[PDB]
């Protein structure tokens, strides 16, 4: 079984310059029957470059792949809006790995969050549940930390987050963090915070409501 | 023959097969890929002597079928579990050199999502993410609907029916413990029009034939 | 017999010794008088699993009679679409002046054999019993 | 070099399988067989596997008795011979062969795998040494009562070989072994240097490292 | 249908002389594909068999000049131009010419150097041996030739027998003799009634019996 560690896991560029990635293999791939594929979110894969070199029908001249042996490039003249997507690079035997993928992202100027957080409805109070809903908007880079402090108190393992893709507009990721409860154990508190946490926030941010 | 299509989605349960036709050439071949982790090789096949070789992994469990006349390979995975949960491509490879499988895939199917999951089809229960006049961020406030235990994949939701596009952010669903998915939408509108602008948010969930508006308020 | 080890090289569908797997598509058979299928194998190592793909596989047929030895011969289809035969048959590997050894790819290897009836025969080589299936007229 | 299995005990009536491991840890294009020793007979050859391609051939006599299996991506081959009897406990050495096949011989041989057969138990060894003409001075170890056969004596961990000797193995009336072995070292070393007979026996899994010390 | 015999079985030769081992067979050994396939093995004590001769003419790696095999059909003959203090052991020839392929009955090769008289040893019982219920006394006979070698006890000056057990040693490799060990399994209540244990050796090289005893018991 061959192994394609691709590097790096996340490319941070922005719109004009040029990148390149690599492929590095374990094994040597046969003889140059490495292909490599991009996918953008909600879509299937598309094939970019074929036989490590050759250029498939309808790709553009801009990009172009380059390597033998165990370590393979793949390199884009000039990135466009259009390209920023996941690449994946696929091996010449019976195993035919593939990578884990490379993200390219546009480097953006850091945009702090925009944190919103809600109290659970009274129709799910209803219900015997108990979520709590905290939001961070229009943020970069997408490193970002939330901890919920239901009474003050550290929580953990009893939240969720979820992340949205980068958006084209103004290529900003969203997160919102669920936390769930009881209805008896979210009765049993009064303050309810949500503490976040970036690199475009000087100070930790928390947007905390009480019961009422 | 321009492209080739996929045959739609579906659920099963544990220790089930599911079976996925590739209705549109040589070297039909299949892949998955778990939501959010990168693409698996699944078994090749080739039209000329029918026989189909497999990836390690699943080899004991993974069948490929192909039917005469019409290109119309299936695609049968036994002893399904929890790890199989993947959107499934069937692909052609394209502009074959000397050697017959060896040759890259081009064209790809529209996706099957095969959901392995011991829980039942149940339609969703939307509660309102209310706003706050206090929260707001530059006279931007913030309302939204929660999506909440419903199953399977996927749902669809809009804000008046298409009218409030800008500002919309549909997050992906989270699995949670019991085996449900829950999500979440929000949207950001001027703190002004919270009392004098109506916000509906349009949720569709196909599966289980439920479609709910409910009427976001302060 | 596995795929993996199998040369796929179709295009535009006396020594045995050693065969490049780059001029072969189809499986390789070879005949104890009983069929074998021999798969892509490195140049003295280890069978190798690239459909026959990389330039190094080849199909080590070194052959000896077939008593206490190798396979009669071999045979097999080539890129261009022609039997390649090799060593000698038990042209096709013949066990009776009409009757050839059956197999999953005699009727590809040998079309003008298509009308034979197959028959189940015994054939006897040094002192170990054979069974195989065989074509006739 | 060859690698096998090590010795077992087999009552009868049961199977046995031997391994044999090649020393580059994949397979290559030559042919495998097995060739089998009685007490007091000839080499007697059993069967032949093309493990390159999976073609087995076995010997009249055994034939529906024993089996040559080998597992690729392992490099081991496996010789399953069932239905056990007294007659068929020998040394089973795996050889091998050219690709072309037999009849050139074997270039390479195993190191030997010794099966017994029998209804008794199996006993571990107890050691007993030897005190310290000749014109020298001698020195011995001595293992008696192990159940079934072989033990293999180093002296001093391997670093000991010159004027060792290991003598057969002695069958007891209480249907147990004992061997000795003893040296010859000049008397002037007697009380300079110790010597630590390493006694092994497989089936018992038990190694014992007795000092023999002048008295 | 087919077999062969090695003659002659039992090859003694003196060191430094010719030694030839003939092996015949029953059917001619040509083959289909005009390749005579007769091999010859050296066994040595201990070890696997290892290949001399992979064809009647064709001499293996790692085999000295000293070695040669000729015959053509079913007579065949392994010829040794100078035997050295290597060549013991059992010597093989296998044909691969008919199935199934056997091996020859075996010949086993012995030096002839003459007149070694053995030193003899003898090691009273351990305490750890007197501790169990049986005691055993080992006598030893080291670097002596010929193998013919008698061993009596002697427990109180008495003759003993029935209850000794010998043991030989293939022909040492290195410098052509033997080495045998007498074992005498007694229990501890039957010996502690004698105080004198003996082992008297009688051997071509000795003129007169030489034997060791211990005074202790
Ligand atoms: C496959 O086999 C065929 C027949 O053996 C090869 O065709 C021959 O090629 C040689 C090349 O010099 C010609 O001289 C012969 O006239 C051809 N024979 C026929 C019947 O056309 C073919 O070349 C082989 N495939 C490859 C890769 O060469
Ligand atoms: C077939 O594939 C194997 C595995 O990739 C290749 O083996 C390598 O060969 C190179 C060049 O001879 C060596 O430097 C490596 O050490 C080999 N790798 C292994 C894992 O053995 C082989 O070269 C390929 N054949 C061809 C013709 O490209
Ligand atoms: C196979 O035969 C060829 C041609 O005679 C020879 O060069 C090669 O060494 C042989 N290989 C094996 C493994 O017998």
């Amino acid at each position: 079984e061959i192994v394609l560690t691709q590097s790096p896991g996340i490319l941070s560029l922005s719109p004009g310059e040029r990148a390149t990635l690599s492929c590095r293999a374990s094994r040597t791939i046969s003889r140059t029957h490495l292909a490599w594929y991009q996918q953008k979110p909600g879509q299937a894969p598309r094939l970019l470059i074929y036989g490590v070199s050759s250029r498939a029908i309808g790709i553009p001249d801009r990009f172009s792949g380059s390597g033998s042996g165990a370590d393979f490039t793949l390199t884009i003249s000039r990135l466009e809006p259009e390209d920023f997507a996941v690449y994946y690079c696929h091996q010449g035997n019976s195993p035919q790995t593939f990578g884990q993928g490379t993200k390219l992202e546009i480097k953006r100027t850091v945009a702090a969050p925009s944190v919103f957080i809600f109290p659970p409805s009274d129709e799910q109070l209803k219900s015997g549940t108990a979520s709590v809903v905290c939001l961070l908007n229009n943020f970069y880079p997408r490193e970002a930390k939330v901890q919920w402090k239901v009474d003050n108190a550290l929580q953990s393992g009893n939240s969720q987050e979820s992340v949205t893709e980068q958006d084209s507009k103004d290529s900003t990721y969203s997160l919102s963090s669920t936390l769930t409860l009881s209805k008896a154990d979210y009765e049993k508190h009064k303050v309810y915070a949500c503490e976040v946490t970036h690199q475009g926030l000087s100070s930790p941010v928390t947007k905390s409501f009480n019961r009422g | 023959q321009l492209q080739l299509v996929q045959s739609g989605a579906e659920v099963r349960k544990p220790g089930s097969s599911v079976k996925v036709s590739c209705k549109a050439g040589e070297v039909i071949s299949w892949v998955r890929q778990a939501p959010g982790e990168g693409l698996e090789w699944l078994g090749v096949f080739i039209p000329m002597f029918g026989i189909a070789d497999y990836a390690q992994k699943f080899h004991g469990r993974v069948t490929i079928s192909a039917d005469r006349t019409t290109s119309t390979t299936y695609m049968e995975l036994s002893s399904l579990r929890s790890e199989d949960t993947a959107i499934y491509y069937c692909a052609k490879v394209l502009q074959v050199g000397r050697n017959l499988v060896v040759r890259p895939l081009d064209l790809w199917g529209q996706g099957t999502l095969v959901t392995v999951s011991s829980a039942s089809t149940k339609g969703p229960s939307v509660f309102p993410l209310a706003p706050s006049s206090k929260s707001t961020s530059g006279g931007t406030a913030a309302l939204g609907c929660l999506v909440k235990d419903y199953f399977p994949e996927p749902v669809t939701v809009s804000w008046n029916s298409g009218a409030l596009t800008s500002g919309v952010h549909t997050f992906p669903a989270v699995l949670q413990s019991s085996g449900l998915y829950s999500l979440s939408s929000v949207v950001t509108v001027p703190s002004s029009s919270l009392g004098t602008q109506t916000y509906i948010c349009n949720v569709n969930h196909k599966p289980s034939n439920t479609k709910v508006d409910k009427k976001v308020e302060p | 017999w596995h795929i993996n080890s199998t040369a796929l090289n179709c295009n535009e569908s006396r020594p045995c010794g050693i065969v490049p797997a780059k001029s072969v598509c189809g499986p390789v058979y070879c005949f104890t008088p009983s069929p074998v299928v021999v798969g892509t194998t490195d140049r003295s190592g280890a069978p190798t699993y690239s459909w026959g793909a990389n330039d190094t596989d080849v199909f080590v047929l070194n052959n000896t009679r077939p008593p206490l030895g190798n396979w009669f011969g071999c045979t097999w289809m080539n890129s261009t679409g022609f039997t390649k035969v090799c060593g000698a048959p038990p042209s096709g590997p013949w066990i009776t002046p009409r009757c050839m050894v059956d197999y999953p790819y005699r009727l590809w290897h040998y079309p003008c054999t298509i009308n034979y009836t197959i028959f189940k025969v015994r054939m006897y080589v040094g002192g170990v019993e054979h069974r195989l299936e065989a074509a006739c007229n």
